[PDB]
């Protein structure tokens, strides 16, 4: 049977998302694209360039207008009437408009889709606004973190095909299936927060221990995502099983809440 | 109109002007503008970076222990290339000494970065402009079968096999969703592999795009998370514990067999598909190999990496040289200093940024980034380009230089260093794969030679990952668990002023970071990337960057199918994140 149109688009982006996406460990991202949706619009890996291009991106929009799921890596910035990222010789924001206009949803892939990320980090020199701020009349599935986990990101796809509904959201727009619990509210090294037992310095015995990495400023106590549980690729790590606190990377603002070796200042 | 003349070019935009914008299967946002004669051949070219984001600005303030993890953000792409950067400059500046089994992990995460972002790139960003996928339909599975055997030990060749892959891209195509295939150039004069090639290529495409996901199960284990994995100044976070209670909770037997796993999957795969699918390419498309020459006969810059010497990072530690070549002189390679404000600058007389004086160029510990978008004349508007206007301002890639050359860098450029600074492995390696084209040296020197260069970098990175992963092992075995440094972790440790140069070989090249450091913040920050050296714009003496020299003189079947321009342009996996950070 026919699959659900898809045009992803990428404003202001270090493409990290994009790259999450395809180390999907199930579905494979190639089974996505090939069985599960329509992907009929993509910079990062389209046949199509220059007008080319251009004409896949009008022909989908106006063909499936309404009836299209629009995909957005990264985002506008407003500095410079838009210039700071240009698409066709004109501000990437007007593209994100049109594209926008006849989705039936958007989903905001990452965290500068979802809140601004690094280029939005003091002082915003672009002035680089999350995709909520800019379009207001669509639904927008938030899914954050610098990448998100790959096999959330393709979870989240198949939910939405499977169920042909969007996933249930918080308050903030995020999946609650991943969303809904902190890290360290399912982070394996709680056992030694519960009992005291921290790292204190790098490779010190406690951290060749596993014990808990709060006082090397793990922003696991407030941050909402699944790598404590679901982990990354395919289940190998996270970034507190491998030795680093969380950085706090699913979490508007979290490159601006002090050094990422500072400790939580109130924990929740 | 007007034309001059540069580096061996004739500058002329004369003729019918065409644009590519976007530029698509690259990581970012370029737009290239072209000119063509009467004869449909290249005179000019212009190439722009269409982003930025301004992280050096934001760096700013930043703690130098924390710079890594923002910088790594610079590309999701050439993931983890940064943050190494990073932490070798504010260690250079500090004077921080890291343990060798972190330097030992460091260099696994680059060597696997390598193969990773190489693979994707011939398969999944190049391997479209080479490989007609609609044509693959038209392919005798049996045919297939026997060309891949003849090609390559890889198991996956079965008739069978092929005849599935065609099968699934038929039923894919039937329906009209032609999705990343859509509007191609499907048929163009150019392509030039037969139908059984094409239905090869396809299959490894999809092959590829499945196992590169494994690749990166190695930055997962050493790093916590790919893409965008985490590290630390002084070493590396991952603590190893092999036969100590809490093993668990460390990098551990299990966690080392995992990695060795992956390292034996991945040189498997590059050298039993990739490796003969390059070759492949090469033997059916060897006109390729006299186009998009460039500065690659010219000038080419390699800084060096790999330093297998803990902390050393001169001549005989680093294990991928480094060197300069400028004029042509490939018997005279020249040594490279990142401190030397005579050697590397960035000049903006053709960007979008300020300086007090823009006929001058700025090492970067000089370095200014104030974002000035000023496109002046452009046919359109501010906010409709039409026509970008090369005479002025037309990009956010600084225009950096080396003793006021306009170099090439990234695989052929160290490819080119290595072998004239006569590395044995690398002469036998050039020689052999040249002699299996029956092409002259020269041949390497072009938009195929990139794409051969690439190829045997990913198989050369497989195999130092092995050599990797046995010191470390050797490290183990002898009780050698350290993984960081902590004597100058504290901010009272360091200097009150201080500064330093982090530089590696990132997979598309000469990678820079200069970091000064005052009152334990980032003073400044100043990043040159290897797609800043090539998509540079000109320079006050209108020398052009590797990428618009590449596209001069280039013949085009069909103008308003770009293919050539795309070839060319692919050929040096543009980052362009990365380029204007
Ligand atoms: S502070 Fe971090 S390492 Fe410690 S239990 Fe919480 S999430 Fe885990
Ligand atoms: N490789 C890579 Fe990215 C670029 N250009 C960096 O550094
Ligand atoms: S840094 Fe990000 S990847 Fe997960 S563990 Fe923390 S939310
Ligand atoms: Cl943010
Ligand atoms: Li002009
Ligand atoms: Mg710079
Ligand atoms: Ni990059």
């Amino acid at each position: 049977k026919p699959r659900i149109p898809v045009v992803w688009i990428h404003g202001l982006e270090c493409t990290c998302c994009t790259e999450s996406f395809i180390r999907s460990a199930h579905p494979l991202a190639k089974d996505v694209i090939l069985s599960l949706i329509s992907l009929d619009y993509d910079d990062t890996l389209m046949a199509a360039a220059g007008t080319q291009a251009e004409e896949v991106f009008e022909d989908i929009i106006t063909q499936y207008n309404g009836k299209y799921i629009l995909a957005v890596e990264g985002n506008p910035p407003l500095g410079e009437q838009g210039m700071f990222c240009i698409s066709s010789g004109r501000p990437f924001i007007e593209k994100l408009k049109r594209a926008a206009a006849g989705a039936s949803a958007i989903i905001a892939w990452g965290t500068c889709a979802s809140w601004g990320c690094v280029q939005a980090a003091r002082p915003n020199p672009t002035q680089a606004t999350p995709i909520d701020k800019v379009i207001t009349d669509k639904p927008i599935i938030k899914v954050p973190g610098c990448p998100p986990i790959p096999d959330v990101m393709s979870a989240i796809i198949t939910y939405m095909v499977t169920f042909d509904r969007l996933p249930d959201v918080d308050r903030m727009g995020r999946p609650l299936m991943f969303y809904g619990q902190r890290i360290h509210d399912k982070c394996y090294r709680r056992a030694h927060f519960d009992a005291g037992e921290f790292v204190q310095s790098w490779d010190d015995d406690a951290a060749r221990k596993g014990y808990c990495l709060y006082k090397m400023g793990c922003k696991g106590p407030t941050t909402y995502n699944a790598c404590s549980s679901t982990r990354w690729n395919d289940g190998v790590s996270f970034p507190i099983q491998s030795g680093h606190g969380c950085l706090g990377c699913a979490e508007n603002g979290f490159w601006d809440r002090g050094s990422f070796y500072s400790r939580v200042v109130d924990i929740p | 109109s007007t034309q001059y003349e540069t580096q061996g070019y004739t500058i002329n935009n004369a003729g019918r002007r065409l644009v590519v914008d976007p530029i698509t299967r690259i990581e970012g946002h370029m737009r290239c503008e072209v000119n063509i004669n009467d004869q449909n051949v290249i005179t000019n070219a212009v190439s722009c970076g269409t982003m930025f984001r301004g992280l050096e600005i934001i760096l700013q303030g930043r703690d130098p222990r924390d710079a890594w993890a923002f910088v790594e953000r610079i590309c999701g792409v050439c993931t983890g290339v940064h943050a190494l950067a990073s932490v070798y400059a504010i260690e250079d500046a500090i004077g921080i000494k890291v343990p060798d089994n972190a330097n030992i992990i460091r260099n696994i995460m680059l060597a696997t970065l390598w193969c990773h972002d190489h693979l994707v790139h011939f398969y999944q960003l190049a391997g479209m402009d080479w490989i007609d996928v609609l044509d693959a339909l038209k392919a005798d599975p049996r045919k297939t079968s026997e060309l891949a055997q003849s090609l390559s030990s890889w198991p996956k060749s079965s008739p069978g096999y092929f005849f599935d892959v065609q099968n699934r891209l038929k039923k894919f195509v039937e329906g009209g969703q032609l999705g990343i295939f859509r509007n191609g150039y499907w048929g163009h004069p150019q392509y030039k592999l037969p139908p059984e090639a094409n239905l090869m290529g396809f299959a490894h495409y999809l092959e590829a795009l499945d196992f590169q996901r494994e690749i990166v199960k190695i930055h997962a284990v050493f790093g916590g998370k790919n893409p965008h994995p985490n590290w630390i100044v002084g070493g590396m976070p991952c603590a190893i514990n092999i036969d100590e209670s809490g093993a668990v909770g460390a990098v551990n037997m299990e966690r080392l067999n995992l990695v060795q796993s992956i390292i034996t999957r991945t040189a498997d795969f590059i050298n039993n598909v990739m490796i003969p699918d390059a070759l492949a390419i090469g033997q059916f498309n060897k006109p390729w190999s006299e186009i998009g020459t460039g500065l690659s006969d010219k000038c080419v810059l390699s800084y060096g990496a790999f330093p297998d010497i803990a902390n050393d990072f001169g001549e005989k530690s680093l294990l991928m040289p480094g060197g300069a070549v400028i004029n042509g002189d490939f018997n005279n390679v020249l040594p490279v200093d990142l401190v030397d404000p005579q050697q590397v600058q960035e000049f903006v007389d053709h960007a979008w940024y300020r300086y007090p004086n823009d006929q001058v160029g700025r090492h970067p510990f000089d370095g200014i980034t104030d974002p000035w978008y000023n496109p002046g004349d452009v046919k359109g508007s501010d906010t409709n380009i039409q026509q970008l206007n090369e005479q002025e301002r037309y990009s956010w890639i600084k225009a950096p230089r080396w003793r006021g050359n306009a170099m090439e860098v990234g695989p052929l450029a160290r490819t080119l260093i290595a072998y004239h600074k006569g590395d044995a492995a690398t002469v036998e390696s050039v020689d052999r794969m040249m002699s299996a084209l029956n092409l002259p040296l020269s041949g390497i020197q072009s938009t195929l030679g990139r794409i051969l260069c690439r190829a045997h970098e990913a198989q050369w990175a497989a195999g130092k990952l092995q050599y990797f992963f046995d010191k470390l092992m050797t490290n183990l075995k002898n009780g050698n668990l350290a993984t960081a440094s902590t004597e100058k972790w504290e901010p009272a440790t360091w200097p009150t002023e201080c500064r330093g140069v982090g530089f590696t070989e990132a997979p598309r090249g000469a990678l820079g970071h200069w970091a000064a450091i005052r009152d334990g913040k980032i003073d400044l920050y100043q990043c040159v990337v290897p797609t800043t050296w090539n998509a540079s714009p000109r320079d006050p003496k209108g020398q052009i960057g590797a990428y618009e020299a590449a596209l001069m003189n280039t013949k085009m079947a069909i103008p308003e199918q770009p293919l050539e321009i795309l070839r060319t342009l692919h050929s040096f996996d543009p980052c362009l994140a990365c380029s204007t950070h």
